[PDB]
């Protein structure tokens, strides 16, 4: 599939759209529709764990398919030490290794080494060989980079807003 | 209706910063995985965290542990508001300093050994008046967000400067002590505690939603089982997790005519004075043991009166009484009958699944040796209980320290998270297992 | 001492032909994964098999299951020899025909339904004589190898041709019926299957060098549980499996007969036992026939009380009999009945969990044809309270099911039955009728 | 990498002259005191097992596998044709059902022709070329069955058939190389 590579900043943010959200307090009051819903998800827990049913193999191989069915697509951000995100479309069976890749060729110098990594914790993705569905970046996730001691100048130019970035997404997501 | 609407829920995650929605919430919010919410409780107080997707929780629902529930101050059940927080600028400068109740008995270097691993490329979102916990040498230190730069919360880059000097910094009174007891301290009872707050959450969290939706509450319950397998722990967890207030009833010391009666309708007294409350009766088998034939014989005084004050509370009253003993045979039947300890559940021994959890519990603030396998010590403690357990896990920390010997009232910080707690360790322990230094408080 | 010379165990691999040993023993003979071996017991009865290895075996362990067993006439715990054959050579033709009470209410090619996909580029070993299982059309059929070419021994090739043509042939005496129970028929119960071994296997088998080693056997033996959990399929199975004779007492029945009777039934029930000795003598509903009463003042102990604690007293352990009961709760009975030298032993044979279900519908779909939508694992989810009696009738009646949605008489075409495929639907059917017909059609 | 040191044999070769192993005596099948208590004590150990248990533990399974690859660092295997010619090959537990069937290409007369690799019984057919043979537990010595969808009664090179051995000279064979020769 094609990326479609896209960087943002949040310095190139134009937009204050609605911020006077001020919330009533009842937003935050505890209606009887509420407390039935708490009860009754008890009950469902402790009937499961009274009963201890099998996870069966009809049902793992259902969540999985239904997920790769419902998300074929994948958005990943890339956000770099300087605040800069590069924005690149996948495929969930893609791998980590792609994802280095998509980030190399659009690096100023491509021989420069870096990691990829998910936080919090600090979780560097080693593993080039794992995909995108199971190393969880899946549908849309953000992934961090660091180096030992960056982005290609002429792409820094076109560089859009977050909020545009977002729009992109949703568009491609449907 | 409103998606921005949330409940508040048990984490799986145990990472400070992380809270959890199922995939179709993050969609309709269009939350990246890895990205910053803002939070707010009915309180107001906000949170900044990092949202993950979770593939259990229904829709309504946040997974959050209890480090982030104190700062937001709810509790499992309330309600929250979520909203995206795209824009969280990196800090120029925070300051944080540790409780003083959680770093009493340590000098040193707080900011190496907890601080800066602690933040180390995490990219960590960081209000100020947060609280925040740090785990090493084999304590738990509670940190407070004093300032930040910018106001009022930032993401703690690297080259954010990290400023900690200062006076150990006293707790508040409205700041709940995450050294209370919780659900995360309790380990293979994921059963027993469902059927308990299936049975007791809605009548100590709301008594006025509770009795509208026509549900008659628990008037008694009874926790059995051996000794130390965690019937006061669980009291204690359940009284904590729902802001109810906890009596204790050392039912041995109780019995040792006269002064007995006035201890047993004070505590009853100062329950519903401070409802919701949980009444804990300890040992209850101490004050009304099972009688034999003595027909003609006139009830215990002791007895009556707490047949006296238990049937003497009606639902208004917002009290749950709750009892330990080992065995049910062992209680009087006139306590065992319905409107009294009506409602059973075993605390009975752990399985092998249930030791690992326990070991893991009180192993959260060991650093261990790579060697460490609990697996192999869970399935070498066979018939073994929690409070096993955790003398188990005391007696290996303590098996490190002799290896290394120091001596004081005080320890160096970087001293003490050198000690690494290896399999021989826990061997040795196991060796000695048969069901000191004040620098350090054990599990 | 002895490197061939192996004791036998039970397989975890249910295939007819084959037999597991230890990888260090595959080392130890030079055997290949697939390799034949030839095989002898104290009869001396020969038998060829292929051998794999086992991960879970101790090194002087043979894993085989009941059809080797029953070819070789050994028992779990009994010596066989081991020695290669490579020499095997493949079959120009084979003659095979049904046993007869296996074959009862069916016609039409059994070539087609049965032996066909059995053989089928399988290249199994055989042995004129040998008696063979296989499962289809909601039935095991048992087939008796009658002659080979070359004989005794051949591998079915390919080109083997298979004759069985000719009547179905009479099951001969010493030749055990795979249709009795073994431990094979039970699931959900491996942790107490175990506990019963431990106490009566020994002591049943090996009675002489039981005694040598001094430990006291148990004399009574207390089965409790619901209705329907397996505790007769227990006792009976552990009576097979160990060679002992059976003797079957039901409370209720032995109650309905007249004063006097009663005790004369019970007494002969022992002596029966005592007879046929190493035996089993298995007390069905023993809260039938001594109850636990409320203390009235010059209660006189029942009759038939007194008798039965004469009986079990009077079992010395040279008289090779253990004494098993089945009740729903032990409070339910005679504390008299439960003092040591009694019945001092329980096993909780309850009801089971979910994997334990899942191991009981297997037992009881493994003559049906399954279609792929069948999920059982999904049926023991949904059957939780159920236990073993349960869930063998939801079987049943989900093949009743399948059989009123296709087709009466006592007699049907093979091919036409092995076409039979039970469908989810046929469980979600059986399932909702859950609340714990044709003569060609024998049920489990 | 690994020396595959190829050989065919045919039961057709075995001499066919030397006597037959001595008959056990009656004692062998006869069960001692001491058999009873090995019995026993299985028992017992399986009993515990199944009250207490205990969890399999990740390090367990991961030492076990070590072990096994440790132990069988050299696996023979033995692709046996519809004819009885039975061609042999040393592998490495870590290749692969691709190798082997590579192996077997490399040494049929017509290289072009469709075949399938089986072990039995019941027929179980090796049809993913991926799995290692360690996986496909063709260790650390195994038989499998050649198959073709057209039997042509060639499969083997002639040259090759031309300096097949007796069975039991390829089982010296293996011992020679299993002991690391
Ligand atoms: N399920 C458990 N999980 C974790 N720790 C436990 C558990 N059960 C017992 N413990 C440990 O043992 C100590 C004593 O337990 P306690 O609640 O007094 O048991 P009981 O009331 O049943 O005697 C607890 O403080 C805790 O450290
Ligand atoms: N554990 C089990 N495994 C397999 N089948 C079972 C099991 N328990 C019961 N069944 C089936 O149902 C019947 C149960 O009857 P029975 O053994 O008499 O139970 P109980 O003795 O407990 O009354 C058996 O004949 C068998 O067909
Ligand atoms: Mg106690
Ligand atoms: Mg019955």
């Amino acid at each position: 599939v094609d990326r479609e590579p896209v960087v943002c900043h949040p310095d190139l943010e134009e937009r204050l759209q609605a911020w006077p959200a001020e919330l009533p307090d009842e937003f935050f009051e505890l209606t009887v529709d509420d407390v039935r819903r708490r009860l009754a998800q008890l009950k469902s827990e402790r009937k499961r764990l009274e009963e201890a049913p099998l996870v069966t193999k009809a049902f793992r191989e259902a969540q999985i398919k239904e997920k790769l069915e419902r998300y074929p697509k994948v958005a990943l951000r890339v956000l770099f030490p300087d605040r800069y995100v590069l924005q690149g479309f996948f495929r969930p069976s893609e791998t980590v290794g792609d994802l280095r890749d998509f980030v190399r060729s659009h690096l100023g110098n491509p021989e420069l080494s870096f990691y990829l990594f998910i936080t919090p914790p600090k979780t560097v993705l080693d593993d080039h060989t794992q995909t995108l569905f199971q190393a969880n970046l899946f549908p849309a996730a953000l992934v961090h980079l660091g180096a030992e001691e960056y982005l290609e100048p002429g792409l820094l130019e076109h560089a859009i807003s977050p909020s545009a970035a977002d729009v992109l997404v949703a568009r491609y997501m449907s | 209706n409103r998606p921005n609407r949330l409940i508040v829920d048990e984490a799986i995650n145990e990472d400070n910063s992380v809270v959890s929605l199922s995939q179709p919430k993050m969609d309709e919010l269009q939350l990246f995985r890895g990205d910053t919410v803002l939070l707010k409780g009915k309180k107001r107080r906000e949170a900044v965290c990092i949202v993950l997707s979770d593939d259990t929780c229904s829709d309504e629902k946040i997974r959050m542990n209890r480090v982030v529930r104190n700062n937001l101050r709810v509790r499992l059940g309330d309600v929250i508001s979520i909203q995206p927080c795209p824009d969280v600028k990196y800090g120029k400068r925070i300051h944080v300093l540790p409780i003083d109740d959680t770093v009493e008995g340590i000098t040193g270097n707080l900011f190496e050994v907890y601080l800066k691993p602690y933040f180390l490329e995490a990219y960590r979102p960081i209000r100020k008046g947060d609280i925040f916990l740090v785990r090493g040498g084999m304590r738990a230190v509670e940190f407070k967000v004093v300032e930040t730069d910018p106001s009022p919360y930032c993401i703690v880059a690297p080259d954010t400067v990290i400023h900690c000097e200062g006076e150990p910094i006293k707790r508040e009174d409205e700041e709940e002590s995450l050294n209370e007891v919780g659900y995360d301290d309790i380990g293979g009872c994921r059963k027993q505690l469902a059927q308990i707050k299936e049975m007791v959450e809605l009548p100590l969290r709301h008594p006025a939603l509770f009795k509208a939706i026509g549900v008659k509450p628990p008037r008694g319950i009874l926790l059995y089982g051996p000794p130390g397998t965690g019937k006061t722990l669980i009291a204690r967890a359940v009284a904590n997790e729902t802001g109810a207030f906890f009596f204790l009833i050392n039912g041995p010391e109780i019995m040792s005519a006269g002064e007995s009666e006035s201890n047993l309708r004070k505590a009853f007294e100062e329950a519903e004075k401070n409802a919701p409350a949980i009444i804990f009766i300890d040992e209850l088998d101490a004050i009304a043991p099972k009688r034999e034939k003595t027909h003609g014989e006139v009830e215990r005084r002791i007895v009556s009166q707490l047949l006296t004050l238990m049937d003497g509370l009606k639902q208004r009253a917002h009290v749950i009484v709750m009892a330990a003993t080992n065995r049910p045979n062992s209680i009087d039947p006139a306590l065992r009958r319905f409107g009294r300890f009506d409602r059973e559940v075993d605390i009975g021994i752990p399985d092998a699944t249930g030791r690992l959890e326990i070991l893991q519990i009180h192993t959260k603030n060991m650093k261990l040796a790579d060697d460490v396998d609990l697996e192999q010590v869970a399935n070498e403690t066979h018939g073994h209980v929690g409070a096993d357990l955790a003398a188990l896990c005391s007696e290996a920390a303590l098996q490190a320290i002799r290896k290394k010997m120091l001596e004081d009232e005080t320890i160096d910080a970087e001293v003490m998270n050198s000690l690494a707690v290896t399999m021989d360790d826990f061997r040795w322990a196991l060796s000695q297992s048969n069901p000191q230094v004040t620098w350090e408080d054990i599990g």
